[PDB]
């Protein structure tokens, strides 16, 4: 990841040339790994083998949390596709003027 | 002039630590045995002798670990040091080195002994027994050969000279022998001399997407076997050791170091074992060569 | 070491009655029980499909004959059993006991392929998809073991199942090795609790999904270090003398009074009688196999076919089989399909079963043949 940035539970951090090793001819499931105890690094990256997103409070509670935000496809040699993970957006009322949809409703 | 026994971790590599067991704190005496044994498969009919083939055997070394320590606390510290430095790294790379040749032995740990026979300031006196995996080695710096051009002499070289519109004569034995050729600095030869079974080569390639490694050809031009990877980006340098124990194929970009081995040719490496010829360079600018090759017996 | 869990005999005489009320008030199937007791498995041989070796541990606990041994590992295993599903299931090896020494070293057979026992399948089921042979060979109503459900990939076994030789009762073993052998795919059990969270039951089901939905072919090779073992498989009978020293009986005598005539198989496959043959010999086969048939002139009274010889004397599937250690470089799996180099020569097809021992981590590779 040569230049990306995340906001996982609130918390924002740049993902700067880190590079992370995957599984051959699986389909790799990266995940951003927030551990608050871990002081001097909290942030750490994972290939997974399934989407093992936990959702724990980090803000008001203890624990680690696991969020997804890419899927690797890989092959023998390297890889064949990639599709990141959606950003949900949950609101409660919206007041807009126009809107443009590419998907469904 | 004396003999110097040197202890490594790992040898060849970044991470080395040497411990000097003919003149450290902790020293290896009297080897039990530095030859070896032969069997030779021989079988007689009739008084007439047939012989098979020689499996030559490699025996066990037995030192005579002695620690000296100023202290009962010092001792302690170093054999607990000295055996889990040792157990650490999966083979311990012993050196021998003598006025006339510098070899090297690959050794697993056998048996090591903890006993309370204390001598003087509580001074360890035990027996380290070791598996031989390859007795004598020689680790060796392997560098290509360059190839300059012949001098231009009048009457010698094939030139159109002197007298306008110039003149080459045909002589008995000195007649024209040409100089040399347009660009001799595109010939370069890693001359491969003797049979030799590991290598930790540092490949520097050139183009990215392009089949980037080594190639090794036989006496006639043959190619027998080739490492060679193709990877998405320029990396810095591919550092690949052929070592059997711990076989490692990675590249390097930056800080990061990459595993290599699933984008590499596994048609074309079809052997470890490099015979007699040269090697060729596949997209690479530079290589950087370390070569280790057998002696049975020093 | 690593952990063991021992149950007695999951009996479906018993497990199979849907007696038991579940928190919303339906009626299900008896779940299964607690260990009877915890212990470790020590002194290791385990397989992960049982392709070729049955499997043969000593176990802490006083094990008897009849119990299922469940090796639990810290680590889990993601199958895809839709297009997109893909779910969270934890690494097993389940076994049934079959016979304990002196020593306790327990001998281990693979959980369904001792649960397809003494069962018989006759060709009029087999005519039909290889999905239906699945769904008659598991069945907790049939089964000498309990059977709670089965996991399939669609795509593997979609293809028109293999003909069957005289169109005879063959047992679920040969069918199943006949089926597994083309689909290049081997079964593995697996014990996990329900995937409601209402449903409280720990239950058994058995594999037949991969990693990946719409399997990928690998490209690897494999060194001599490995410990490689080459021994050659026959995956479909065909005979073995390849020329036929084949006699007539005369219709007149009733007596194999005329002489034979001899028909030679060449290297393409095709046959042809001996007399009628013009070559050098490069076309035909490097060593003589041979063999004397008799055959009886049908009602009409023309001689035997000449494809009906050949069928006698064509060629069996000469298939490669390689065990060797587990490469950390490049991890091979079980069900995984696999290209192969190894000394020069490629060899294709899948890894069918996995040693897990205290020393090494070994792999069977089946060369699934069908190469022009
Ligand atoms: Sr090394």
């Amino acid at each position: 990841y040569t230049n990306t940035s995340i906001i996982a539970g609130g918390r924002y951090f740049e993902l700067l040339n880190e590079t992370v090793a995957l599984k051959g001819d699986s389909v790799n499931y990266i995940h951003a790994n927030i551990d608050l105890t871990q002081t001097a690094n909290p942030v750490s990256l994972s290939a997974e083998t399934a989407n093992n997103s936990n959702g724990v409070d980090i803000n008001n509670g203890s624990g680690v949390l696991k969020v997804c935000f890419d899927i690797v496809t890989t092959s023998g040699t390297g890889v064949t596709s990639t599709k990141p993970i959606v950003q949900t957006s949950t609101l409660d009322s919206i007041s807009v003027n126009d809107m443009t949809v590419s998907g469904s409703i | 002039g004396v003999r110097q026994y040197k202890i490594h971790t790992n040898l060849d590599g970044t991470d080395d630590k040497v411990w000097d067991v003919t003149n450290g704190k902790v020293r290896f005496y009297q080897p039990s045995n530095l030859g070896l044994q032969s069997t030779n498969n021989i079988w007689q009919s009739n008084g007439i002798g047939v012989m098979g083939t020689r499996s030559i055997t490699q025996p066990q070394i037995e030192f005579k670990l002695e620690t000296f320590g100023e202290s009962l606390e010092e001792n302690y510290q170093l054999m607990k040091d000295f055996v889990n430095d040792i157990l650490s790294k999966k083979f311990v790379t012993l050196e021998y080195q003598t006025e006339i040749f510098q070899v090297y032995a690959d050794l697993a740990l056998a048996d090591v002994t903890k006993t309370e026979g204390y001598g003087k300031n509580g001074t360890f006196s035990e027996k380290i027994t070791f598996d031989i995996i390859t007795k004598w080695y020689t680790y060796e710096n392997l560098t290509f050969d360059k190839i300059q051009n012949g001098k231009v002499i009048a009457g010698m070289s094939k030139i159109y000279g002197g007298t306008a519109p110039g003149n080459y004569k045909y002589i008995k034995g000195t007649s024209y022998t040409y100089y040399g050729e347009s660009d001799i600095d595109r010939l370069s030869r890693w001359d491969i001399k003797e049979e030799i079974f590991s290598f930790m080569g540092i490949l520097y390639p050139k183009l990215p997407k392009t089949p980037a490694g080594v190639r090794f050809l036989d006496d006639i031009g043959n190619e027998y076997t080739a490492i060679v990877f193709k990877t998405e980006q320029v990396q810095d340098y591919i550092l690949i050791n052929t070592d059997v124990n711990d076989e490692t194929y990675q590249g390097w970009k930056g800080t990061t170091a990459l595993n290599l081995f699933p984008v590499m040719d596994f048609e074309r490496y079809r052997t470890r074992i490099i015979e007699k010829g040269q090697m060729e360079l596949i997209n690479l600018s530079k290589a950087e060569f370390k070569i280790k090759r057998k002696a049975d017996f020093v | 070491m690593l952990e063991a869990n021992v149950y007695d005999n999951f009996n479906p005489n018993y497990y199979n009655i849907s007696d038991f009320s579940m928190p919303n008030g339906k009626k299900e199937k008896r779940g299964l029980p607690i260990p009877k007791a915890r212990c470790q498995v020590i002194n290791y041989e385990l397989w992960e499909t049982g392709y070729l070796y049955t499997s043969s541990a000593t176990l802490t606990v006083s094990v008897e004959v009849g119990d299922i041994v469940q090796i639990l590992f810290p680590e889990v295993v993601p199958i895809e059993e839709a297009l997109g599903k893909k779910k969270k299931l934890n690494l097993d090896m389940v076994y049934l006991v079959t016979d304990v020494d002196e020593s306790n070293k327990a001998t281990l057979k693979n959980y369904f392929w001792a649960m397809i026992e003494s069962l018989d399948v006759p060709n009029a089921i087999t005519k039909t998809t290889n999905f239906a042979i699945i769904d008659y060979l598991i069945d907790p109503n049939k089964n000498n073991l309990m059977s709670y459900g089965y996991f399939f990939n669609s795509s593997i076994f979609a293809g028109k199942a293999t003909i069957n030789r005289k169109a005879e009762t063959s047992s679920a073993h040969d069918v199943a090795k006949r089926i597994f052998s083309k689909v290049q795919f081997q079964p593995t059990t697996t014990i996990q609790h329900a995937p409601s969270e209402t449903d409280p039951r720990n239950l058994l089901f058995i594999n037949f999904a991969s990693r990946n939905w719409n399997r990928k072919r690998i490209t690897t090779r494999v060194d001599i270090k490995q410990s490689v073992t080459m021994d050659t498989e026959t995956i479909v009978d065909r005979s073995a003398y390849n020329f036929a020293v084949v006699f007539v009986k005369n219709k007149a005598t009733d007596d194999y009074t005329d002489p034979p005539k001899m028909y030679i198989a060449k290297n393409n496959g095709d046959v042809i009688d001996y007399s009628t043959y013009h070559g050098d010999g490069t076309d035909l086969p490097d060593v003589r196999t041979a063999k004397t048939l008799f055959y009886d002139r049908d009602d009409h009274g023309n001689p035997p076919e000449l494809s009906t010889i050949k069928v006698e004397i064509s060629p069996s599937t000469i298939v490669t089989r390689l065990i060797f250690n587990q490469n950390e470089l490049l991890p091979l799996y079980v069900n995984d399909l696999v290209d192969i180099w190894y000394e020069g020569k490629l060899y294709s097809g899948y890894i069918a079963d996995r040693v897990k021992t205290e020393f090494n981590d070994r792999l069977i590779f089946v060369e699934s043949g069908d190469k022009p």
